[PDB]
DNA sequence: GCTCCCAGCTCCCTGCTGGCTCCGAGTGGGTTCTGCCGCTCTCA
DNA sequence: TGAGAGCGGCGGAGCCAGCAGGGAGCTGGGAGC
């Protein structure tokens, strides 16, 4: 449920929580607070959400 | 059953209530086609599992050189003798000692019980 | 330029006036990179045991002085990229430090390591 | 092993490339190929040098160690900035020492007389077959195993699982060991999913997902390979649930990233998880059906089937297989075993060998090749495994398993025959599964009943029967070119709308094709088999007919046994061949043209299911009552079933069978 | 300001790598794969590891990728902790 | 405290230290090593390694086998008998020697 | 401003999953094995 | 500064602790007056 942060790098800085009733899943930074949603399927994990996360990261920097 | 691909993007077409006329239409989830159902069943189950054998013998089981074969019992539909004999494997079998016939002579492929 | 960086590990000294770090074979060829226009190192093999120190603590790589924290912690902040060491004890001579004085540049001492 | 696997183990390595780091620069690359072995004849190496031919007796008096050295052949092609090839080559680089067996075709008795066997202190009757390391005998002894590259399906007893079907794939011998694939049915709020646990992947992953990366988008497409008769309304209806799990993933790519995700690697940025996925399903997956740059067709039609098979069991159609059965067992003898050991030592001596060059080079001075080998971790290395027992590097002991190559017993000569003949299960003693240890019916005429240890590891060490033969493997080559003359066609080829009515063709495990008719292509195969002409004695080739698989072996380690044939309740031994065999030793007509007359044929244990014996054929092929009418085979003579110890108690049939066993251990005891 | 990490290197080399590691900087400084990093601090005891300044751990990675000194540093580099930024240059030092 | 020579004899041919002594050593080569290092240095981050290294070298001493750590190994690899190792189970002190 | 009823918070309970320890008693032999590379300082 | 050499370092079963999910029961905000 925990991994590095990609802005402020720090280790298991990073929470996911699971919504199902509105199918989404955040994960926040402890440390940077940094937020960041993305719409999760029935069948999702953290793993998801944080890969989501990075596509959307490196998305931003072109 | 009858269970019916999508004839356009060929997958899986899911049974639908049209509300408007409380009708049963097999719809696919990725394109709009649509087909009315000629069965209302969708879910059947037999839970006691009284499983006809004879549909899954195969003819060709007559060519094992380990099986027995007998002349007693002829074939009702071209009266040869030779005939071999095996029982089922399967567990859910509804007769655990039920033997099934088939017939030795090539190109008849009579099966019974 | 790689002229502001040693070629071998062998008879380094720190410069005592801004913590560069040569080997004394590069001191009296080609002088301190950052005091040579105030000292005249080149060419004198005693004035560089004058103003260069062999013995000093610490190894530094310094890259970005407009753009290093060290290089504000050390003042190294206008200062050559080169080999310069985290604290350089020493002092110079009193009539260097006089000439120095004289022409306008002030001595800081570069030894900032805590003393018990 | 010393013919064929040592030169392609040293081949199959790949070579070396290594650089420099561009010291004050920031430079160039080299091969370094091995390529051809020369191995000697034993030779004592004293002090001095000057090699002479060291004879067993004189390694047992010294405490020497009876081995040959070898040699390899190394081209050294190095290219410098300036775009040029200096290309230097070593004959005869002495590599290292490998220990030799005794009577074997490189020992110094291989083809002597008796005389002179005399001559040299050695007994004539002395077998061989042992090492001899420190002046010690040392006999490997025989380590049973699963059977690779078949599937099979278990039901482990009070799991999260209902049916597991387990297929654990090997190249042939490649570097990489046993790369274990698992497809899972769960037990049973909606269920019967199927999950896929796949190497180097953290988490199971639903099958549909995995048929979603390999290339299949289409749903009938991934339907196709799975169910093989889409007018089943029962597997339909079983398939479903897990079809519907994963309603989600519609694309190639999204599943890629769906595998690369749940990698134990670190898991970051998009298309480092696609590669990561594509490796793994290109590698690490499935290594048997192809590694190449396209076999995605072949790899998933091979998924495809699996998962066909765990839903045949379970739906009871099929059987679960039996882990005792012998026919899923194989045997490592001193080949294979060797084979594993050196592999990886000659890996070790590669790795040392570059960490020498990269560190001379990183000063961009010239490397020697004859102080960058180490000539002692072969040599040592192999000698300390062989001389412990432990198999394995040295540095992880504990991990290694022990027991093999113990000391070769010389009390009796029938205890010396025994232990030379003997298998060993590797599973742990002191346990309380029974089992394993009990007498399975397949070791009918392959394991002597009588003959087992009665301490702790009862059922568990095994000796072997006398007729016995365990096969020593062969290339599958020509049985593929034979094959495709014989209207038999690939899966690239074939649509899967006439893959219900015909039979599966598998070759040592793999799924190579189909055939619409599987009767006359049996025979073909069996009349090529008693001719020798294209497939060696050993292969075996067994058709299933209730389950339209038929399927052909050419592994080694398969054991098998001699049996007479029989056509149409008649034998086809006569009295010519006893006439020719009875003056044997003007005619030179041995065994081996018995064989080739196609009068005997050798049957391993997956093809004595589907046989049908005869036990003696004056007594059981005769008209009578009749019992069974279509005998296949006759055996040569029971008493054959028993082993070495057990064939020297007198009426071995009128006794309990409890001292039939003393006797087969205490035979190993009784001074002579 | 950007972060300070520890790679590992070996033992009594620490020097000759940092200084390496400086000089290979100056040569890419003018490629399309410059040395990101900020800077490189060896104190006098600190054995086995080199301290690297630079934003991303990733920038480390490759601008240590390819020193056979920190091979070891190269898969794994620790985060310094901010308060002991003021220790990486603290110097101790009669009798 | 560390046990006298009784308790960790030293054999005189195959002196063969014992599997406690080596382990001894290392516990007091560390501490040397941290004592010393705290006391100039005072780096605060290997402070941490040293600790983690003292602490898992005094734990393995008693307690060779944990959950989820490597073992301390001999040379040739074999893992040290440690005090519990050598008190625990049938051929022990209380079950195989009183 | 008054008493009171309905949702939001507190508590305990139940249920479930992961972690540690045990696995007969004696006896006799034999065999292997107890680390290794090299790196810097000293006597010559 | 080279040889001698000192050492420096590189399977299975069955009991206990934590976690998660789910109700009864108490207290502030609104329903009536
Ligand atoms: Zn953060
Ligand atoms: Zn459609
Ligand atoms: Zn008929
Ligand atoms: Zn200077």
């Amino acid at each position: 449920t925990q991994f590095t942060c990609p802005f402020c790098n720090h280790e298991k800085s990073c929470d996911v929580k699971m919504d199902r009733a509105r199918n989404t899943g955040v994960i926040s930074c402890t440390v940077c607070l940094e937020e960041f949603q993305t719409p999760i399927t029935y069948l999702s994990e953290p793993v998801d959400v944080y890969s989501d996360w990075i596509d959307a990261c490196e998305a931003a920097n072109q | 059953v009858g269970i019916r691909f999508c004839q356009e993007c060929n997958n899986m077409l899911y049974p639908k209530e049209d509300k408007e006329n409380r009708i049963l239409l097999y719809a696919c989830r990725n394109c709009d086609y649509q087909q009315e159902a000629d069965n209302s069943c969708i879910y059947v189950n037999k839970i006691t599992h009284e499983v006809d054998e004879l549909t899954q013998i195969i003819a060709d089981v007559s060519q094992d050189p380990t099986l027995p074969r007998t002349e007693d019992h002829p074939c009702q539909k071209c009266g040869h003798k030779e005939a071999v004999f095996f029982q089922s494997h399967s567990a859910r079998a509804e007769d655990a000692m039920r033997l099934y016939y088939v017939c030795t002579a090539p190109h008849c492929g009579h099966r019974w019980t | 330029a790689l002229e502001t960086v040693p070629k071998d590990l062998r008879h380094l000294r720190a410069c005592l006036l801004c913590s560069l770090v040569k080997t004394i074979d590069q001191f009296e060829y080609d002088g301190c990179d950052n005091c040579d226009a105030y000292l005249q190192m080149k060419g004198n093999r005693e004035m560089v045991y004058d103003c260069t120190s062999s013995s000093f603590d610490g190894i530094i790589a310094m890259m970005s002085p407009e753009d290093s924290w060290v290089s504000k912690w050390q003042r190294v902040s206008n200062f050559k990229p080169g080999v310069y060491a985290v604290s350089v004890t020493g002092r110079l001579p009193q009539g260097i430090v006089r000439e120095l004085k004289s022409r306008g540049v002030a001595y800081k001492s570069r030894d900032t390591a805590i003393k018990t | 092993f010393i013919q064929m696997s040592v030169q392609r183990i040293v081949e199959d390595a790949p070579p070396i490339d290594l650089q420099a780091e561009a010291q004050h620069a920031s430079p160039p690359r080299y091969l370094l190929k091995f390529e051809q072995i020369y191995l000697s004849k034993p030779t004592h190496w004293e002090r001095d040098g000057a090699p002479s031919p060291m004879m067993p007796n004189e390694a047992r008096l010294r405490n020497l160690t009876y081995s040959a050295p070898l040699y390899v052949d190394i081209t050294k092609t190095v290219i410098k900035e300036g775009e040029e090839q200096l290309q230097t080559q070593h004959q005869k680089t002495f590599i290292g020492k490998i220990p030799i067996m005794l009577r074997s075709t490189y020992c110094l008795l291989n083809g002597l007389t008796d005389r002179d066997l005399c001559e040299l202190n050695e007994c004539p009757l002395d077998p061989g077959g042992y090492f001899i390391i420190n002046g010690s005998e040392k006999v490997l002894i025989a380590q049973e195993k699963m059977a690779t590259n078949t599937v099979y399906v278990f039901a482990k007893k009070d799991s999260k699982y209902a049916y597991t079907g387990e297929c654990r794939s090997c190249l042939e011998n490649s570097s990489r060991p046993t790369s274990t694939i698992w497809v899972s049915m769960l037990a049973r709020a909606i269920g019967q999913r199927i999950v896929a646990t796949l190497p180097y992947i953290k988490q199971e992953v639903p099958i549909i997902i995995v048929f979603r990366a390999l290339g299949f988008v289409s749903d009938r497409d991934i339907l196709e390979h799975i169910i093989y008769d889409f007018e089943d309304p029962e597997m339909m209806e079983m398939v479903k649930p897990s079809l519907d799990e994963a309603f989600v993933i519609q694309e190639q790519n999204v599943a890629l990233n769906f595998i690369g995700s749940r990698g134990a690697k670190p898991g970051v940025t998009k298309e480092k998880r696609i590669k990561y996925a594509k490796e793994v399903l290109q590698k690490e997956m499935l290594p048997h059906v192809g590694v190449s740059d396209f076999c995605e067709t072949k790899k998933a039609y091979f998924l495809g089937y699996m998962v066909h098979r765990l839903l045949l069991a379970a739906l009871g159609r099929r059987e679960l297989d039996d882990r005792d059965h012998y026919g899923n067992k194989r045997l490592d003898l001193a080949g294979p075993l060797l084979a594993f050991l050196f592999r990886g030592m000659f890996k070790n001596l590669l790795k040392e060998v570059r960490i020498y060059a990269q560190k001379f080079i990183d000063r961009g001075k010239d490397f020697n090749l004859e102080l960058a080998i180490k000539t002692r971790i072969i040599s040592d290395g192999l000698k300390y495994s062989l001389a412990t027992g432990n198999w394995g590097d040295q540095k992880k002991a504990h991990q290694a398993r022990a027991g093999v190559s113990q000391v070769l017993n010389r009390l009796t000569f029938a205890s010396t025959l025994s232990h030379l003949r003997r298998l060993n299960s590797p599973i742990g003693r002191d346990g309380k599964l029974a089992k394993p240890r009990q007498l399975h019916n397949t070791l009918w005429g392959m394991v002597c009943p009588a003959e087992t240890p009665e301490g702790h590891a009862v059922g568990l060490v095994k000796n072997l029967a006398l007729m016995a033969y365990i096969s020593v493997g062969s290339q599958p080559s020509p049985i593929l070119e034979f094959l495709e003359e014989w209207s038999m066609e690939n899966l690239e080829e074939i649509s899967p709308a006439a893959i219900a009515d015909a039979t599966k063709i598998f070759v040592n495990g793999c799924w190579v094709g189909i055939h619409k008719d599987p009767e006359q292509l049996m025979n073909t195969l069996r009349k090529l088999r008693r001719q020798m002409d294209i497939i060696v004695s050993e292969v075996s080739m067994i058709r299933d007919i209730r389950e339209r698989e038929i399927r052909i072996y050419t592994d080694a380690g398969r054991i098998c046994r001699p049996l007479l044939i029989v056509e149409k309740q008649k034998l086809l031994l006569k009295k010519r061949h006893i006439d020719q065999l009875k003056e044997r030793e003007y005619n030179n007509y041995s065994w081996q043209d018995l064989v080739a007359s196609g009068v005997v044929e050798y049957i391993d244990t997956l093809e004595e299911e589907t046989v049908m014996l005869a036990m003696t054929p004056d007594d059981l092929q005769e008209k009578e009552v009749a019992y069974c009418s279509t005998y296949t085979h006759c055996e040569i003579h029971p008493s054959m079933i028993l082993g070495v110890c057990a064939s020297i108690i007198p009426f071995p049939d009128h006794n309990q069978s409890p001292r039939n066993t003393y006797q087969s251990a205490m035979g190993k005891q009784a001074m002579g | 300001d950007p972060n300070l990490w520890t790679v590992k290197c070996k033992i009594g080399e620490e020097r000759a790598t940092a200084i390496s590691l400086m000089r290979k900087f100056i040569a890419y400084q003018f490629t399309d794969t410059p040395l990101q990093i900020k800077s490189v601090v060896a104190p006098e005891h600190v054995k086995g590891y080199i301290y690297v300044e630079a934003y991303k751990q990733t920038h480390v990675k490759q601008a240590i990728e390819g020193v056979g000194n920190l091979r070891l540093g190269y898969w794994n580099q620790q985060m310094v902790p901010i308060k002991e930024m003021t220790d990486v240059l603290k110097v101790v030092k009669a009798n | 405290p560390v046990p006298p020579l009784s308790v960790r004899p030293a054999v005189v041919m195959q002196r063969n230290q014992d599997d406690l002594t080596h382990k001894l050593a290392d516990i007091v080569k560390i501490n040397n090593q941290l004592r010393r290092n705290e006391q100039n240095g005072a780096a605060a981050h290997v402070i941490a390694e040293d600790v983690k290294l003292l602490q898992f070298h005094v734990a393995t001493m008693v307690d060779n086998e944990l959950p989820g750590l490597p073992r301390a190994m001999q040379k040739s690899g074999r893992p040290l008998k440690s005090l519990k190792q050598r008190l625990k189970g049938k051929e022990g002190r209380v079950r195989g020697n009183l």
